[PDB]
This record gives C-alpha cells, sequence and structure tokens, in this order.
C-alpha cells in the first residue's frame, strides 16, 4: 500500500514527541500492595476538595435560570385565576 | 389555563399493589369482575381480553366455561352456504353491548363510551383518577355553573361536564364472599380489576425485576474492585528529574 | 510477530481495542462513546425480534403492538427495553456532545471527526420520529401531521413535496407503510457512519482533559480501559433495568394508548422530552417558513464552532469566563425543554423568544468575544512593560 | 486460608465457571420465588382458591 | 353499614379549617344568588360562579381523607 498524509500521533517506538533525557521512573507490582486503601480519606477529604473548587461556576447560572422560571410560573397562575381577569384582557391585545 | 379546564387533581390512595415487592390482591379482582358484569357492561366493551386469561387469576377452568357459554358467536357457514351461530369457548374474546358505534351514540344521546381495556394506562392519574371519578359526583353543581341538558357535574373531569351520570349506589350488588357492598367498596374493586386488564404481566414483571437488580448490582460492585486492583501500579508511580549535563 | 498482528482481520481488532495508545489522564467522561455503541446494538437486536410480530397497515398497527405486549412470550420485555432504550440513547449522546464542547474536541486537527458526528445526530433524530409514528396512537397521528405540514411553506415546491411524502392527501395507510420501511433502513446507515467516525479518530487519537499533547505518556487499551469500560457498562444496565421493570411508562405520554383518530383533536400535543428544546425554537418564530429554517439551523450551527473559537489554548480547564458561560448554555437548554411542554400563553411566549436568542448568540457572539479577552489577559498578566 | 483448599494458588478455570453457573441458576430461582410468595401471602390465587372451596 | 368515604368527609368538614372553607363557599353562593334576579342577566360575558371556592374545600378534604380511607375497606 501507499503512505498517506502526515499526522501528529505515531505508534509504539515512534510516537512523535520531543526527545527525553534525565527522567527516571519507579513502580511497584499490584500484587505487593494492600487492597483498597483509598476508600475512606479519598471519599471524604479529597472529594470535598474537588467539589467546592468548581461549585460556583455551576450554581450561579443554575440560580439565575431557576429564579426566572419560578416568577414566570407564578405570574401565569395569577392571570388565569379569578383575581387576574382584567389583567388577562389587556396583555392579550 | 383555568383550573376548571384542567380538572381537579386526584389524591394518592394506598393501593396494595403500590410498591416494588407487591402483587395484585386476587380476591379484589374476582369481586371487581362481578361489578363489571352487573353494572358496567350495559354500555362498555372489553375487547382486548380473552376468556382464557381469566383462568387461574380470578376463576377456575370450570367457571369460565359456563360464563362463556351464555353468549352467541358467529360460526362457519352451512353446507348450503347459510350463516350459523354457536356458543362461546375459551379462545373467544369478551363481547360488547353494541354492534357498531352509530348504535352506541344513539343509546347515549350522541356520546360514545370508550373501551375499558386500556383505560388505566391511557389517563393521567392512573388508578387514582378512576376511583376519584366514580366517587366524586356532587349532589348539586356549584353556584353559577350552567350545564347543558343531558350533562352532569364532576370536578375531576376536564371542563367539569361529563356525559355519564352517577351509577354506583349502596347495596346494588350482593357479593359472594359476604363483603358489604358500599359505594367506596365497589369503586375500589373495579379499579383493581381494570388495572389487571391493562397490565396482566404485572405480577411476573416484578419478580423478574428482583432477579435482575440483585445480579446487576453485584456485578457493579465487583467491577469497581477489579478496576482498582489493575490500576494500582499506575496510580502510585513516581518520577525523578536530574537535568542532563550540557555536553550534548 | 504475533498472530493478532499479522492476520488481516485480527490486525483491525488489535489496532483498535487492544494495542491502541491512550492518554494516561482521561477521566470517566471519555467512557460515553463506548456506551453509545452498546445502545445501538440493543436497539437493532430488540427491534428485529419485534418486527417478526408487527403489521404496518393502518387498521392493524395499533393492535399488533398490543399483541406483542399480551401474547408474545417475554414480549413486554422486548417493547419496554426498546422504548426506554431510545431515551437512554439520547441522554448519553447529549453528554457525549457536551464533553466535546467543554474540552475543545472540535478544534483542529479533529474537525473531520466533529463534522461526521453532526451527521450522525441528524440521522438519529429522523430514526426516532419514524418509529414513533409506527405505533399509530393518538400522539403518533398528530405529531406526524404537524411535522409534514411544515414543508408546504417552501416556495413553488411546497404542495408537491408534502403530497409525495404522504402518498395521498393526508396521513393515511401509505404514510405508515412507508414510514416503517424507512425505519428499518436508517439504523444501518448510522452503523456505516459510525465506522467512518472511528477511522477519523484513529489517525490522531483522543484528547485529554489538560488540552496539551499526550505523546509523552501513553498506556495501551487492553486491561486498563477495557476494565474501566466495564464499570460504566454495569451501571448503565442497572439504571436501565430499574426503568424497564419498575417504572416502564414514566418517559411516555398516556395519549399514545388511545388509537389514532383523524377526527378528534387532543387537548395538548407535546413531543418526547428529547425533542422538546427544538420544538420551542420552532414555535417562537411567527412566520411559517422562517420557523422551519430556524429549527434546522439549530443543529447546523455546531459546524461554525471551529471558526469562531479564537483562543490559543484548547479546552475550558484553565479559563474562568469560558467556564461560567458554558453552564449558562447548559441551563438555557433545559429551560427551552420546559417551555416547549407548556401552553402558548403569557409569559411563556416572551420567555421562549429570549431563550432562542441566547442559544444562537452563544455560538456566534459570546464565544468569539470572550476568547479574545482571555488571550489578552494571559499576556498582560505576565509581560512587564 | 479457605481459597487455598479448592484452588491453592490459581485462578478459577473456565470449565468450573460454566459448571457453577448452572448450579447457581436453579438455587437462585428457587430462593427468590420462595421469598416473593411468602411476602405476598393471602393475596395470591392459591390462597383465594382455598377459601371458595373451604 | 353505609359509605365509609361519606363518613370521613362529614367528619373533617366539622374541624376548624373545614368550617372556615365551608363558610367562604357559602358567602360566595349567596352573592351569586342575589344576582341572577336583577334585570340584565340576559348576556353579560362577566358572569361569576363559585368553582374556585369549591375547589379550595375539596382539596383540603382529599388531603385529609386519602391517607386513611383504605384501612376501612376490605
Ligand atoms: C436516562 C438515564 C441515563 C443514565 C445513564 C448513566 C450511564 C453512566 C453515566 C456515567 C457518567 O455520567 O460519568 C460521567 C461523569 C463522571 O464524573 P466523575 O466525577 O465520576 O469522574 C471523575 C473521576 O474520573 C472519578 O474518579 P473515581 O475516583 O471516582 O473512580 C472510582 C469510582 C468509580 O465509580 C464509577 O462508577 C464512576 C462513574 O469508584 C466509586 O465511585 C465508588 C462508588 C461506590 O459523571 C458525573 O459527572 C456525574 C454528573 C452527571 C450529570 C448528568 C446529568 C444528567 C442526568
Ligand atoms: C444540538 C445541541 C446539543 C447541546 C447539548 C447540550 C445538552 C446538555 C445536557 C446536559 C449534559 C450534561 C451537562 C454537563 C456536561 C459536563 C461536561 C464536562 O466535561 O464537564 C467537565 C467538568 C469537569 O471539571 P474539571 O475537568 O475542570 O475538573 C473538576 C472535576 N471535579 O465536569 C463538571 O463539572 C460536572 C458538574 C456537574 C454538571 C451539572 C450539569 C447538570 C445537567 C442537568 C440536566 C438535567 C435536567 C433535567
Ligand atoms: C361502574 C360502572 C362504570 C365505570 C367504571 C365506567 C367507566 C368510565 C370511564 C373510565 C369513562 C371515561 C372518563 C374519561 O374519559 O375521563 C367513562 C365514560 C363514559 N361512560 Fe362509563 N363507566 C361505568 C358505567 C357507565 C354506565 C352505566 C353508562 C351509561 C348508562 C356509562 C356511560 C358512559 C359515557 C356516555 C361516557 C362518556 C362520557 C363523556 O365522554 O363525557 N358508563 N366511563
Ligand atoms: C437507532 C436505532 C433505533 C431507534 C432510536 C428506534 C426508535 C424507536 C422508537 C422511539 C420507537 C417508538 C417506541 C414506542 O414508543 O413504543 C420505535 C418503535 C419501533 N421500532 Fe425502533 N428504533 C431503532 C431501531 C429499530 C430497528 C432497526 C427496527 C427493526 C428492525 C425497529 C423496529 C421498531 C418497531 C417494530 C417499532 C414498533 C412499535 C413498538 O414495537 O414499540 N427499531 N423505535
Ligand atoms: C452513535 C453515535 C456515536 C458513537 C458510537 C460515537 C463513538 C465515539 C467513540 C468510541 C469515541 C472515542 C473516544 C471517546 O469516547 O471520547 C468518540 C469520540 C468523539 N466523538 Fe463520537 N460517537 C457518536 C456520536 C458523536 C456525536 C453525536 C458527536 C458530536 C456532535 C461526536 C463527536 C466526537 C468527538 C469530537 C470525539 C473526540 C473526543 C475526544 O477525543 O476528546 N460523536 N466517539
Ligand atoms: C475510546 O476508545 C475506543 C473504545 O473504548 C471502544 C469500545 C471502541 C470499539 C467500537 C465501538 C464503541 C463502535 C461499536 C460498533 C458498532 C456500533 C457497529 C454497529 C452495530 C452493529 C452492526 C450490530 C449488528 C447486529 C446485528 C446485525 C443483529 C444480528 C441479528 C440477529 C441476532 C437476528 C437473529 C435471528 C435468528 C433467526 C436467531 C473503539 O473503537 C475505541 O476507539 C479506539
Ligand atoms: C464493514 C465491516 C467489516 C470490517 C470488519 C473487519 C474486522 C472483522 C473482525 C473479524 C474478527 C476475526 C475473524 C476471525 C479471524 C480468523 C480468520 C483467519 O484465521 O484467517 C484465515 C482463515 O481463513 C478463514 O477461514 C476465513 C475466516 C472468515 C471469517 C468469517 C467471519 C487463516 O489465517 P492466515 O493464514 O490468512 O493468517 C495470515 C498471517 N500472515
Ligand atoms: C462500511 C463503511 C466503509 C467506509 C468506506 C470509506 C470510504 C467511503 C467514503 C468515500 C469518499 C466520500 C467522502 C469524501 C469527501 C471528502 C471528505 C473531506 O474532504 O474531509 C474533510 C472535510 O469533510 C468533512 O468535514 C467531513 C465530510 C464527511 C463526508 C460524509 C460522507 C477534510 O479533511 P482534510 O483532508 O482537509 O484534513 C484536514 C487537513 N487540513
Ligand atoms: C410535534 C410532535 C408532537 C408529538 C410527538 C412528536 N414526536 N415525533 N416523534 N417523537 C419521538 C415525538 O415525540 C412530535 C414531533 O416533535 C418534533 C420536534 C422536532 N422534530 C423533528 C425535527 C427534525 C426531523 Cl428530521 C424530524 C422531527 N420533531
Amino acid at each position: 500500500g501507499p503512505p498517506s498524509g502526515k499526522t501528529y500521533m505515531g505508534w509504539w517506538g515512534h510516537m512523535g514527541g520531543p526527545k527525553q533525557k534525565g527522567i527516571t521512573s519507579y513502580a511497584v507490582s499490584p500484587y505487593a500492595q494492600k487492597p483498597l486503601q483509598g476508600i475512606f480519606h479519598n471519599a471524604v477529604f479529597n472529594s470535598f476538595r474537588r467539589f467546592k473548587s468548581q461549585f460556583l461556576y455551576v450554581l450561579i447560572p443554575a440560580g439565575i435560570y431557576w429564579y426566572w422560571w419560578k416568577n414566570g410560573n407564578e405570574y401565569n397562575e395569577f392571570l388565569y385565576s379569578k383575581a387576574g381577569r382584567e389583567e388577562l384582557e389587556r396583555v392579550n391585545v | 389555563m383555568t383550573a376548571a379546564e384542567h380538572g381537579l387533581h386526584a389524591p394518592a390512595y394506598a393501593w396494595s399493589h403500590n410498591g416494588p415487592f407487591e402483587t395484585f390482591d386476587h380476591a379484589s379482582i374476582r369481586r371487581g369482575y362481578q361489578v363489571y358484569r352487573e353494572v358496567c357492561a350495559a354500555c362498555h366493551s372489553l375487547d382486548r381480553v380473552a376468556w382464557r386469561t381469566l383462568v387461574g387469576v380470578s376463576h377456575t377452568n370450570e367457571e369460565v366455561r359456563n360464563m362463556a357459554e351464555e353468549f352467541e358467536y358467529d360460526d362457519e357457514p352451512d353446507e348450503q352456504g347459510n350463516p350459523k351461530k354457536r356458543p362461546g369457548k375459551l379462545s373467544d374474546y369478551i363481547p360488547g353491548p353494541y354492534p357498531n358505534e352509530q348504535a352506541a351514540r344513539a343509546a347515549n344521546q350522541g356520546a360514545l363510551p370508550p373501551d375499558l381495556s386500556l383505560i388505566v394506562k391511557a389517563r393521567h392519574g392512573g388508578c387514582d383518577y378512576i376511583f376519584s371519578l366514580l366517587t366524586g359526583y356532587p349532589d348539586e353543581p356549584p353556584a353559577g355553573v350552567a350545564l347543558p341538558p343531558g350533562s352532569n357535574y364532576n370536578p375531576y373531569f376536564p371542563g367539569g361536564s361529563i356525559a355519564m351520570a352517577r351509577v354506583l349506589f349502596d347495596d346494588m350488588v350482593e357479593y359472594e364472599d359476604g363483603t358489604p357492598a358500599t359505594t367506596s367498596q365497589m369503586a375500589k374493586d373495579v379499579t383493581t380489576f381494570l388495572n389487571w386488564c391493562a397490565e396482566p404481566e404485572h405480577d411476573e414483571r416484578k419478580r423478574l425485576g428482583l432477579k435482575t437488580v440483585i445480579i446487576l448490582s453485584s456485578l457493579y460492585l465487583l467491577s469497581i474492585w477489579v478496576k482498582k486492583f489493575k490500576w494500582a501500579g499506575i496510580k502510585t508511580r513516581k518520577f525523578v528529574f536530574n537535568p542532563p549535563k550540557p555536553r550534548k | 510477530m504475533a498472530f493478532r498482528k499479522s492476520n488481516v482481520y485480527l490486525s483491525l481488532v488489535n489496532s483498535y481495542i487492544i494495542d491502541s495508545p491512550q492518554p494516561s489522564s482521561i477521566n470517566y467522561w471519555w467512557n460515553m462513546g463506548s456506551l453509545l455503541g452498546l445502545c445501538l446494538v440493543i436497539q437493532i437486536v430488540t427491534g428485529i425480534f419485534m418486527a417478526m410480530h408487527y403489521s404496518s397497515n393502518i387498521e392493524l398497527a395499533f393492535s399488533s403492538v398490543e399483541h406483542i405486549m399480551r401474547d408474545v412470550h417475554n414480549g413486554y420485555i422486548l417493547r419496554y427495553l426498546h422504548a426506554n432504550g431510545a431515551s437512554f440513547f439520547f441522554m448519553v449522546m447529549f453528554m457525549h456532545m457536551a464533553k466535546g464542547l467543554y474540552y475543545g474536541s472540535y478544534r483542529s486537527p479533529r474537525v473531520t471527526l466533529w463534522n461526521v458526528g453532526v451527521i450522525i445526530f441528524i440521522l438519529t433524530i429522523a430514526t426516532a420520529f419514524l418509529g414513533y409514528c409506527c405505533v399509530y396512537g393518538q400522539m403518533s397521528h398528530w405529531g406526524a401531521t404537524v411535522i409534514t405540514n411544515l414543508f408546504s411553506a417552501i416556495p413553488f415546491v411546497g404542495n408537491d413535496i408534502v403530497s409525495w411524502l404522504w402518498g395521498g392527501f393526508s396521513v393515511s395507510n401509505p404514510t405508515i407503510q412507508r414510514f416503517f420501511a424507512l425505519h428499518y433502513l436508517v439504523p444501518f446507515i448510522i452503523a456505516a457512519m459510525v465506522i467512518m467516525h472511528l477511522m477519523a479518530l484513529h489517525i490522531h487519537g483522543s484528547s485529554n482533559p489538560l488540552g496539551i499533547t499526550g505523546n509523552l505518556d501513553r498506556i495501551p487499551m487492553h486491561s486498563y480501559f477495557i476494565f474501566k469500560d466495564l464499570v460504566t457498562v454495569f451501571l448503565f444496565m442497572l439504571i436501565l433495568a430499574l426503568f424497564v421493570f419498575y417504572s416502564p411508562n414514566t418517559l411516555g405520554h398516556p395519549d399514545n394508548y388511545i388509537p389514532g383518530n383523524p377526527l378528534v383533536t387532543p387537548a395538548s400535543i407535546v413531543p418526547e422530552w428529547y425533542l422538546l428544546p427544538f420544538y420551542a425554537i420552532l414555535r417562537s418564530i411567527p412566520d411559517k417558513l422562517l420557523g422551519v429554517i430556524t429549527m434546522f439551523a439549530a443543529i447546523l450551527v455546531l459546524l461554525v464552532l471551529p471558526f469562531t473559537d479564537r483562543s490559543v489554548v484548547r479546552g475550558n480547564t484553565f479559563k474562568v469566563l469560558s467556564k461560567f458561560f458554558f453552564f449558562i448554555f447548559v441551563f438555557n437548554f433545559v429551560l427551552l425543554g420546559q417551555i416547549g411542554a407548556c401552553h402558548v400563553e403569557v409569559p411563556y411566549v416572551l420567555m421562549g423568544q429570549i431563550a432562542t436568542f441566547i442559544y444562537f448568540a452563544y455560538f456566534l457572539i459570546i464565544v468569539p468575544v470572550i476568547s479574545t479577552i482571555e488571550n489578552v489577559l494571559f499576556y498582560i498578566g505576565r509581560v512587564n512593560k | 486460608s479457605l481459597y487455598k483448599t479448592f484452588f491453592k494458588r490459581n485462578a478459577v478455570f473456565v470449565g468450573t465457571i460454566f459448571a457453577g453457573a448452572f448450579v447457581f441458576q436453579t438455587v437462585f430461582d428457587t430462593a427468590i420465588t420462595s421469598w416473593y410468595e411468602n411476602h405476598n401471602k393471602g393475596k395470591l390465587w392459591k390462597d383465594v382458591k382455598a377459601r371458595i372451596a373451604a | 353499614v353505609t359509605d365509609q368515604l361519606e363518613d370521613l368527609r362529614e367528619h373533617f368538614k366539622n374541624t376548624e379549617e373545614g368550617k372556615a372553607l365551608v363558610h367562604h363557599y357559602e358567602e360566595c353562593a349567596e352573592r351569586v344568588k342575589i344576582q341572577q334576579q336583577q334585570p340584565g342577566y340576559a348576556d353579560l360575558e362577566h358572569k361569576e360562579d363559585c368553582v374556585e371556592e369549591f375547589f379550595h374545600l375539596q382539596h383540603y378534604l382529599d388531603t385529609a381523607t386519602a391517607p386513611r380511607l383504605f384501612d376501612k375497606l376490605k
């Protein structure tokens, strides 16, 4: 077969990053470690650290769109009651 | 829209088949067929239900054979080509009171009563709507409402004007097992019988759902353990950097 | 070499799900594309077994669905898995598309991968419309009447397209018999576009939640992301089984258990929940031809997104103002679905018109303006002049 | 150790996986059906049938 | 033995909130009764009924009666 256009990823041995020199890494077998030692402190302390960093980007847009829907729902209930009958005739013209 | 155009909201009663581990009460399905035959069947058809599906649910095999043999069905024609009739068997469907819908409207002042085989699934509210409708006819309409002649008031119907009158009154049915047949007792029994007509799979579905949820929640907990074992070498990996000498 | 690398058919399996180099730091949001392939298999298998008992005539269609629910052994399991499995197919697809919006997956060099995914989304909306009309309930008849009458507003060819789409003068027997034959075919066209989707993914690989290069640290697919895929597969089947066996009619309408009638109008005509935001965009334009163009332009506006992003950094991970306006776009999409399930009344008419403006102004005004502001704030916060 | 009595160091082989899966299906089906009918006692048809005849 | 729902609706109509909601409906019904006797009731397009005051009394009766009705039925 013929070759194709150039890419930005390669394969094992020629993946295509910069040359590496001076970094050393260490690991330990999973059979030599004690099982599930992150069931307590990661679930309480670390998940609380990830929650409160990102909760103002979500709950300030969520409170804007919930306040808007709640006033539009309460104004439609007033327009179709008995007390809101002369306002219904003038917002329908 | 106005609350009268929506209809009144039906409350929540404590049905004994509500809940993930609950079946129908089969003594109330048997009592509800008797209120169907003696009250409802004058104007309503039940067209999706065959005679054979009642055996082992509310009656025996010998009882349903005698109930089906009181109606007449069309047979294959004669040797001369003339039509014929025959009594009913277990593979037949339960017959309705009218031959067509023109004859149904003529007996009900232009209105057409619907088929009740799927009426529980086809209304918003479910069993609570059917019970509130049959027991919610007031003795008088509220002051100011003008009803057309031939209509009745019911606040649970959208618009408040229904073409069905009040039908259920106290002690119009004599029950076999000796239960007192009040208005609320007979209205509870038809709604249980009509929920079985819409969902005859209901008792079997909730038992196969108990086997599926136990197996699938055990496979979910075992796969979290296996994933944390195989990833333990990557998660505790360490890196050190010593900058190379500028020979190069 | 190994036999899985030298065989012609096993090399395609080895290069995609065994030895494929993956970035080390991808999270559980990268597991949604694997769930979408499981959803497509469930829909094809449950639909073929139901099609052995189905009749598509106008007087036999509603009663053959009732025949499946009552007479076929485990036939209620086949239908409830099929009807609830379509809502689960759309929920995972919305989460898959929103992951690409947040992490900048549409950007170069992955523009062809984004464009093929937009074609898949249009073909899936068309498939769910055609199968919903095959029940022929009361919601099926009036939902097909509303959509097919939209094409009569096209100038000089309006009345010729709609009569050719009906096979007659209204929604009738030829309409339902041709809607079922087209419903059998389009899932096989979706399966061919999924293969073209995976071919464009293979030449560049996946992105990562940091937005930077991943060629420095890779791990293979087998025994890390095979067993991480199993966690979300078993959670998907468990939530779907709770809907199929314990609450099988929550995500539907009760009016679709009434047989369809061309002479009686229902009190409210509302779609399923996943078509509700696009139904509110259509009802906000008072002109009839401009409403059909605007509803189809709400899908095709995703194609302009590689050109209006003016940032030099890929993704929203380190951007404060881009994170705030992403969640404005998300909760605006939920409000459009709630408006589309209401009546045409005050104040819901004005609320749906402002929310339709915010949908289009995100892609065309908000994203190019705040991308440029964040480029300059990164510059002057470091350079001392 | 209790795991060493049956397998001693190894994984479970694929023959024991398929053989024990069929033993599992009959025991699990009987235990679930027995708990379900005891929870709903007095409401099934076999309880109502024994009162129209006795 | 009479109807169990009619006895529970009678009982909760004589509590303190029940007597207040009944009195509001009856003062509505008399002001509709002292009109319709005035000349002018041919066509008005602003004819008042008491559906809304009837819906208020029925909603209180259903909240009190529905959690405790099926304990009295066999
Ligand atoms: C119609 C119904 C359809 C439902 C289909 C559901 C199908 C599965 C959907 C899964 C999904 O949504 O995942 C995407 C996203 C993941 O966000 P993330 O914060 O978890 O990832 C971070 C890290 O990888 C965790 O890493 P972690 O340390 O938590 O991994 C270990 C974890 C694995 O468990 C899981 O199953 C994770 C999914 O172990 C445990 O949690 C122990 C539990 C006892 O999830 C979320 O962010 C949660 C919010 C979703 C919002 C959806 C709104 C629409 C309903
Ligand atoms: C054709 C047009 C198509 C448009 C498609 C739009 C449809 C949107 C429908 C909702 C889909 C879900 C919306 C949220 C998707 C999040 C995508 C994502 O990747 O979020 C990234 C963010 C992770 O944040 P970081 O990577 O910075 O690290 C912090 C992790 N703790 O992760 C998060 O912070 C998640 C926080 C929780 C998200 C809350 C979303 C709630 C949505 C509820 C909708 C249901 C209403 C009924
Ligand atoms: C216990 C007995 C009965 C039950 C449970 C029953 C059930 C129902 C139900 C569920 C409806 C539909 C309500 C709706 O669409 O919201 C209905 C409507 C109707 N029923 Fe009955 N029915 C009974 C007896 C009768 C009888 C005896 C008659 C006539 C003599 C009758 C005539 C009608 C009519 C005409 C309608 C149509 C009302 C309308 O559309 O306005 N029904 N019934
Ligand atoms: C991407 C794949 C598919 C999607 C999203 C899809 C969607 C749907 C939907 C939403 C319905 C209406 C369900 C209801 O409310 O009852 C439906 C019905 C139906 N579909 Fe599918 N479908 C898919 C594939 C298929 C295929 C490939 C077939 C046939 C070989 C099929 C056969 C049917 C049939 C026979 C019905 C009849 C009504 C019923 O049984 O519920 N589906 N489909
Ligand atoms: C049946 C439909 C689809 C299937 C089976 C599918 C499958 C996949 C798979 C397996 C991946 C691999 C990596 C990952 O999971 O993120 C992927 C990535 C991707 N898909 Fe889809 N997809 C579908 C629909 C879509 C749609 C509707 C879109 C966009 C409108 C889309 C756009 C993308 C993009 C941009 C990526 C690359 C994300 C990244 O690498 O960060 N796909 N898809
Ligand atoms: C993130 O990295 C990933 C990754 O995680 C995964 C999982 C994949 C794997 C692939 C997918 C997720 C795509 C999935 C494939 C499809 C969706 C193909 C389309 C599906 C089909 C063609 C289903 C075919 C089914 C049939 C033909 C039905 C068979 C008919 C029957 C059983 C009738 C039976 C009749 C009788 C008489 C018995 C990747 O490619 C990948 O990228 C490298
Ligand atoms: C549009 C979708 C189609 C694309 C799908 C491509 C991927 C298909 C996945 C197939 C899974 C693997 C199939 C089994 C592979 C083993 C075949 C084999 O051993 O090759 C043949 C055996 O011949 C056959 O029997 C053909 C099998 C037909 C398979 C029908 C499904 C012998 O192997 P061979 O000697 O060629 O190996 C060459 C090594 N240099
Ligand atoms: C079972 C499936 C078998 C799959 C067989 C695959 C072959 C069938 C396709 C035949 C070719 C027809 C399409 C080629 C059109 C050229 C596409 C193109 O130019 O790529 C894109 C533009 O097109 C798109 O965005 C997506 C088009 C989707 C096509 C949907 C049919 C440009 O890609 P480009 O080469 O420019 O790479 C970037 C370098 N700057
Ligand atoms: C109006 C109405 C009422 C009742 C049911 C249904 N409906 N039809 N199918 N399903 C699942 C339903 O809920 C509808 C259709 O609603 C919508 C909204 C946009 N589309 C659409 C867009 C593009 C294309 Cl190509 C096809 C359709 N359809």
